[PDB]
């Protein structure tokens, strides 16, 4: 019954600095240290370093040596890591994990690894602004034919913050959904896209709504496709 | 409301040589044996001047753990009034003693198919050892009439002697991993005490 | 520091089959500080092996680990759907060091993809940039090139192409590809394709369309 | 007041399996440890098997690997499984409650005894 | 393990003598020391522990007395109930605890 | 030159007791492994104590309670005190050093002494002489001999006319009777035609029973 | 615990030929191995250490190898001087240490014919009441030979005496006598004595009788 609950996902600018949270419960907390690791989107994971929780023992990655520091309060069992300096390339989900790799009360090794983790923590660096879906319709071409089916979507360019939800016809069509990953651009701003299959005969019979629920900036767009 | 570091203990990347023992303290703290009862049958498991059933019942100012790794024939040697070469010159316990002695066979961790050389034992000292008492010094040892100044030869060896374990030898020369405790009680209030 | 090299970086195999995983290490690492990683997508990662030979609490016996020295190997008897994830290797022998990991996909017949091709929606136009999009539907190999022919001359540097995770059903893969301009070259030439180059095609395949 | 009494002894051929019972009455009987002692005109007085209150077990480097002891604290019943019985497994077997008054340790009572023969 | 000798092998005894037991060890024990008294056809039963420590119910006839390796039980005065088989066990070393060859005391 | 000289040896009653030494140079006892190693007449090795530089002694289960090994710094000895001496403990015992450098093994040996407990006491030799077939043979006539018997201590030496014969000489080993005393033979090959003209005699000599008997061994017709 | 057991228990060879000595063990015992040599009246003298280094002072053509229960010991060159007793040590357990049975080595030297007399016991001591009759073999090669006593045509048993010589330098030949023990008033009683002996030289046992 082992659990580790982190803090929610957080948006910073260059220069700052963030302090991530970590929660654990069912377990005595000053018989283990605790471990962060990040993943950077797309990426591995590296470690960043470690800290007992009984003495306050800190060990720290080198690459990380001035940066980071890491603090523990027994009075409500919960963990900290700040990192300073934040840099563009520091946009990853922060970990938190029990370990079982370095002994809290001596400091030796122990034959383990990281036996329980927490949920993940995303954080953003970015010199940008809340802004909103510019959704933009995509059509099917005029030659309906070759199966009698066709592919259709929607275009969500120009956004910030990550999460966007994309749906169409508020869940009418669920088979035959492609929905890709978001991409960076070189303005700093997101972009998505989503295409649907639906059969050629079925263009004329059926309408096609897209919904776009960007939560941050609270912009619910609804549109939808025709043929052009 | 601390938890002693048991695990640390016995979960350990790395034991000592003989020859240095590694002792540690361990005190203000909530000792659970339970973890020691669920583990795997051991090799050997006596304790000395306390039951194994009363412990978790018992208080103590102290708890010092000492460990070490030997081979398979030596073990018997770790318990009161003995005598042999660990415990006339490695490590000696003393006739009065207060404590448990748990071993278990490590053949699959501290043994390579060349040979391990780091574990290594003393074979050769003027006098025996007293009662917890270490000697890690690395003199050349005078068996002649004639001293040699720091240089081996004849009637002039090396006190100490590697082990070489190697995962085909039998079970009487493969590594074994001892963990000592000597439980402590003086005039001063308690410390360790079990739930 | 000990550097740890997973190898291959991809592994398809199909359900059923026994799979085999290496790790290998710069220098010699204590079978006492190795440990193995499971990473489904979208979740955190978990335990599978500790001290190269012992399984974790809750881990089915499908999951073996063997090995000493510098090679260490990670052996899965039968795939089951939930065993296929990204599979990582670390040690603390020395400091504190993760392998780049290993992915286990599944394995299916060859696909071949659908081409598409949009225009450039009338909204977005007005604002002043262009948007061309080339989808590949449903293939297997995930191995794609897609290259933009604007009238008879390639184009470079100005475009970004995402692709989604192995479906469910079918697994297989989606492709898409964007082209980014501005008005001011949009009508400035005429003929627009992109071109496809696949294994389970037999010929590049190049849809095209015109302004207007 | 503090009873023992016993049950299952008999004949069993060699390489066969017996199980024996022991009923406590008059005391708390999870809170004491139960030891198994035979005895033998060879050899006299054997301690063979002892089980905590723990769910902690010991046996000698004579039996081990063979017997095996068992608690049931609802039923206030101790029992001995035992395998692989060779012909000096036969002697009179007590079940024997254990206590001690500071360090030192003792058996306080004892049962009346059952007696297996293997041959 | 620990061998515990006992002397002398067989007693012959009077009412109202005073008997003596020895036992002896292998080995320093200190006081962990128990001693027993078994009637034929009979359990044993517990007399003294900690090698001078009179068990409850156990009439004051017998004393015990020693440390290291040697110990000895005495009776003051020998009632007719007082002929049986006497063991001397060690607690010092567990959980293998060894017993004694054993002491009977005859009637003459 | 790593020197042992073993002294002490000699002829005990069954039940008594006797104390061995062993003087060492070039080394010294106290900063080395020692041991003792008897070997039983016509039998193999066998180990009986070892005792190590800080003063500890081991013993094997045969000599356990009887025997005691000690030292003396002073001297550069080492002693082995035997009691309650048996038949079965009669060999020759010897004193080596030994090295646990690289397993354990003996690099130096002492010449060894000879322990003999028996219950009989020092008689002399009798000897009766080997007559021959006094018949003519084809080949040389190779009957003369003499047999001495029933003398304990056996530092015997049987000559044939003052050792001037150095050839056909042949005296065999001394074999032990059931009665316990020892028992000896002596053999040697003439031309039958030098029967009469040599005239073979037998010089036997027990230094402990000063004894020079001679039979003459004359041929019996 | 540890029994070592040799392999032969005795072999012959010739000057410059190769030799091979087994030594088993009853469990394993590593590398904790050592030989040595003991010739006639004289103390052993370590050869060989952990089963394979060479002491100091050895010659060269001294070798050995093995681990666990299988041992060997070679002699690259024999040479005269190399023919005496050898023995397997083993010392897994630190304080106690054990032997082989050893392995005598030996000459090699063509067959050759026994020859065989007696003696009849002599009157000048046989007042005393005891008679001896002594049977003689003499310059046989090999040690190997079966003698039985053969009185009034009869098998007897439990009553004779063998000695054996070493093996001369000069011929490399053994030399055997063998008595009979018996009293005065059983020595009258018959007059049939017979020495039956039994070796590879000869074809059919040979007897030679006195009365
Ligand atoms: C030494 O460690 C073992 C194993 O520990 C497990 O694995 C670690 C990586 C970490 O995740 C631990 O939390 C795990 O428990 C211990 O053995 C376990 O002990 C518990 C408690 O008794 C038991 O429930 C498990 O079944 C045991 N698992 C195994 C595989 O034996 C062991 O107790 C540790 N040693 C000590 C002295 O505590």
């Amino acid at each position: 019954q082992v659990q580790l609950v982190q803090s929610g996902a957080e948006v910073k600018k260059p220069g700052a600095s963030v302090k991530v949270s970590c929660k654990a419960s069912g377990y005595p907390f000053t018989s283990y240290g605790i471990s962060w690791v990040r993943q950077a989107p797309g990426q591995g994971l590296e470690w960043m370093g470690w800290i007992s929780t009984y003495n306050g023992n800190t060990n720290y990655a080198q690459k990380f040596q001035g940066r980071v520091t890491m603090t523990t309060d027994t009075s409500t069992t919960t963990g900290y890591m700040e990192l300073r300096r934040l840099r563009s390339d520091d946009t990853a989900v922060y970990y938190c994990a029990r370990d079982y790799t370095r002994g809290a009360w001596f400091g030796e090794s122990l034959i383990g690894g990281f036996d329980n983790w927490g949920q993940g923590t995303l954080v953003t660096v970015s010199s940008a602004s809340t802004k909103g879906p510019s959704v933009f319709p995509l059509a099917p071409s005029s030659k309906s034919t070759s199966g009698g089916t066709a592919a259709l979507g929607c275009l969500v360019k120009d956004y910030f913050p990550e999460p966007v939800t994309v749906s169409w016809n508020s869940g009418a069509l669920t088979s035959g959904v492609h929905t890709f990953p978001a991409v960076l651009q070189s303005s700093g701003l997101y972009s998505l896209s989503s295409v649907v299959t639906v059969p050629s005969s079925s263009l004329g019979t059926q309408t096609y709504i897209c919904n776009v629920n960007h939560k941050p900036s609270n912009t619910k767009v609804d549109k939808k496709v025709e043929p052009k | 409301t601390n938890l002693c570091p048991f695990h640390e203990v016995f979960n350990a990347t790395t034991f000592a040589s003989v020859y240095a023992w590694n002792r540690k303290r361990i005190s203000n703290c909530v000792a659970d044996y339970s973890v020691i009862y669920n583990f795997a049958p051991f090799f050997a498991f006596k304790c000395y001047g306390v039951s194994p059933t009363k412990l978790n019942d018992l208080c103590f100012t102290n708890v010092y753990a000492d460990s070490f790794v030997i081979r398979g024939n030596e073990v018997s040697q770790i318990a009161p009034g003995q005598t042999g070469n660990i415990a006339d010159y490695n490590y000696k316990l003393p006739d009065d003693f207060t404590g448990c002695v748990i071993a278990w066979n490590s053949n699959k961790l501290d043994s390579k198919p060349s040979g391990n050389y780091n574990y290594l034992y003393r074979l050769f000292r003027k006098s025996k050892l007293k009662p917890f008492e270490r000697d890690i010094s690395t003199e050349i040892y005078q068996a002649g009439n004639k001293p040699c100044n720091g240089v081996a030869g004849p009637n002039c060896y090396s006190p100490l002697q590697s082990y070489g374990f190697r995962p085909t030898y039998g079970v009487g020369h493969q590594p074994y991993r001892v963990v000592v405790l000597s439980f402590e009680l003086l005039h001063a209030p308690a410390t360790v005490c079990g739930p | 520091e000990i550097v740890l090299t997973q190898s291959p970086g991809t592994l398809s195999l199909s359900p059923g089959e026994r799979a085999t995983l290496s790790c290998r290490a710069s220098q010699t690492v204590s079978s006492t500080s190795l440990a193995w990683y499971q990473q489904k997508p979208g979740q955190a990662p978990r335990l599978l092996i500790y001290g190269a030979s012992s399984r974790a609490t809750g881990i089915p016996d499908r999951f073996s680990g063997s090995g000493s020295g510098t090679d260490f190997t990670l052996t899965i008897s039968r795939l089951e759907p939930e065993d296929f994830a990204v599979y990582y290797c670390q040690q603390h022998d020395t400091s504190l060091t993760f392998g780049g990991g290993t992915k286990v996909e599944i394995k299916r017949t060859v696909a071949a993809p659908s081409v598409f091709i949009f225009p450039p929606s009338d909204e977005q136009l007005k604002s002043g940039t262009a948007s061309v999009v080339c989808l590949l539907n449903n293939f297997y190999p995930r191995e794609a090139k897609v290259q933009w022919k604007v009238d008879n001359a390639l184009q470079s540097g100005n475009s970004q192409e995402s692709v989604t995770e192995q479906d469910s059903k079918d697994s297989t893969y989606s492709l898409s590809s964007t082209l980014t301009l501005s008005k001011a070259d949009y009508e400035k030439h005429k003929v627009y394709a992109c071109e496809v180059t696949h294994q389970g095609l037999s010929s590049p395949v190049t849809k095209s369309f015109n302004r207007g």
